[PDB]
């Protein structure tokens, strides 16, 4: 409820984060180098041993160590806002649990990363009759995922078509739930996440011929169906048709890598305008971009140390 | 088929739909391929070079018949910095196989 | 191989190394390949055909976006892989189908 209390640890957390210089100097290490730098960071306080696994494992427990209590410590109005912004690993581990009961391999298969609800929950839910039954034994009160997968739940019993249109409704409902909120930019933000999920959606799906309209979603304010049907089709000009919004930069580009690199970037400079609001909760999803861009960066630096990467092999990386 | 190099170049192949293995020591590479060999899998399997550089032997000594896992010393990323130097590789075979090394 | 390692490398830094292991569990039946027939010289060797899982893909909505160019990365990389396969495997009979004959040569002729 209280959107200070919370901020003042926000605040401290922000407090805790590396500059640019520590990913700067870290250009030229030899994962020796960059275990010392990680020895003196915060994130290698759960630094367990050598190795990129141990390295990822530690910064994933920094991740929910730093990150997971942000979930919690909240009640009410700013714990609903506040749980849609954690969100895209739940659904993941909903989707790997959705793919694993249509599969056939066992449940402790995907190693079910650190959500918003109870693992334990995760587990007993390896073992439902019904899908409903499924979405009831997950069913939070503020989760958007249990209202989404039930009122996606009346098609079939299990399907992969009922899982990818349970992300459009999730996807969908959550943009129902940034516009039933009196957040002045949540609803920008994620407004934004939705457009740029967009954009993905087409480029990943440029080329492949199938209807639009039932892959476009909406939500949106940057883009339009009949712009999302030009993206369908090979036409980079309503990718240069983004001006004044906030994909500006995204212009010229066809290939997709670099393409969400931008939009990522894009995301990232819309991110850094939640420092402005210092009374409501966008700070708070300000800090959590901003240790999430912190997780690419280390993530893409363990890779870089662990395979020897050139500079110019991540330099496309660290531009924003 | 399988390969056989790291478990971080073996989650490459498993997204693929492609089944992986990987080992840190060349002892558990020829351990892993002695079960995949024991296992027999589709009829293919690659080893990277960092692990085993010529992995005829398992098939060699147990599956001495048939030809059948059909072996591949692959290149590993972390050497694929400088490409297996590929000449090089090519210049072993034709001395390994008819066993006169000359220039192409 | 240099541009799949680079897609595997971008996927798992940038995107998390659970959930490419959650999208990588969740898999296509992995199967296909077959070694059929090739004839050369008095022998036949295995050769060997693709997987073609490909037409039957997950995710047609990609939840992630750099994980499935990986995806589409490590089919093309298996497909070069197999062609490699079944051009060194020819390779190495007629090699070896050579000096087989060399040495019968040789034995044919200082013994009989």
């Amino acid at each position: 409820d209280d959107f200070a209390y919370l901020n003042a640890r926000v605040r401290v957390r922000r407090g805790t984060l590396l500059k640019e210089s520590f990913f700067q100097e870290a250009l030229d290490l030899s994962f020796a180098d960059f275990l010392r730098l990680l020895s003196e960071t915060v994130y290698g306080g759960e630094l367990a041993g050598q190795g990129l696994p141990d390295v990822d494992r530690a910064v994933l427990r920094t991740q929910a160590k730093l990150v997971g209590d942000l979930p919690r410590l909240v009640t009410g109005e700013a714990r609903e806002a506040v749980r849609l912004l954690l969100l895209r690993n739940d659904l993941h581990n909903l989707q790997a649990l959705l793919r694993a009961k249509a599969t056939g391999r066992p449940f402790e298969e995907v190693l079910l990363l650190p959500g918003t609800l109870r693992e334990e929950v995760w587990r007993q839910a390896y073992e439902a009759q019904d899908p409903a039954g499924m979405a009831q034994v997950l069913a939070v009160p503020g989760h958007p995922l249990a209202r989404a997968l039930r009122a996606v739940l009346r098609e079939t019993q299990d399907l992969a078509r009922v899982e990818a249109l349970l992300a459009k409704r999730f996807f969908e409902d959550v943009a129902k739930a940034a516009k039933g909120l009196d957040q002045p930019a949540l609803r920008d933000y994620l407004a934004l996440e939705v457009d740029a999920e967009n954009l993905r959606t087409a480029f990943k799906l440029q080329g492949s011929g199938l209807a639009p309209d039932a892959f476009f979603l909406k939500g949106g304010r940057f883009v339009d169906r009949v712009r999302f049907a030009r993206l369908m089709e090979g036409d980079y000009a309503v990718l240069d048709e983004l001006s004044g919004t906030p994909f500006s930069g995204l212009s010229g580009v066809r290939d997709l890598k670099a393409l969400e690199r931008g939009l990522r970037c894009v995301l990232l400079k819309e991110a850094k305008k939640g420092v402005q609001d210092p009374l409501g909760v966008g700070l708070v999803l300000a800090y959590v971009k901003e240790r999430e861009w912190e997780a690419v960066r280390l993530r893409l630096l363990a890779r870089r140390a662990y395979f020897g990467l050139p500079r110019a092999q991540v330099e496309e990386e660290v531009v924003c | 088929m399988a390969v056989i190099a790291d478990p971080e170049t073996a989650q490459g192949f498993r997204l693929a739909g492609l089944e992986g293995y990987g080992a840190s020591s060349a002892e558990e590479a020829q351990s892993l391929l002695e079960t995949l060999v024991e296992r027999g899998g589709y009829a293919l399997v690659a080893v990277d070079e960092a692990l085993l550089p010529d992995p005829e032997r398992a098939v060699e000594r147990l599956m001495r018949g048939r030809d059948l896992p059909v072996l591949l010393p692959i290149a590993g990323l972390k050497e694929a910095f400088q490409g297996h130097d590929v000449e090089g590789y090519m210049r072993e075979l034709v001395r390994k196989t008819i066993g006169f090394d000359i220039k192409l | 191989a240099k541009e799949a390692y680079a897609a595997l490398l971008l996927a798992q830094a940038f995107d998390g190394p659970e959930v490419v292991a959650g999208a990588a569990l969740g898999v296509p039946p992995l199967e296909g390949v077959e070694a059929e027939v090739e004839n050369v010289w008095g022998s036949k060797v295995p050769r060997l055909k693709a997987t073609f899982p490909d037409g039957a893909l997950l995710s047609p909505v990609g939840t992630p976006a750099y994980t499935l160019e990986a995806s589409r990365a490590f089919r093309r990389y298996a497909e070069a892989l197999i062609r490699v396969a079944n051009t060194e495997t020819r390779l190495k009979k007629i090699g070896e189908e050579i000096k087989k004959t060399t040495r019968r040569v040789n034995a044919l002729e200082q013994v009989v």
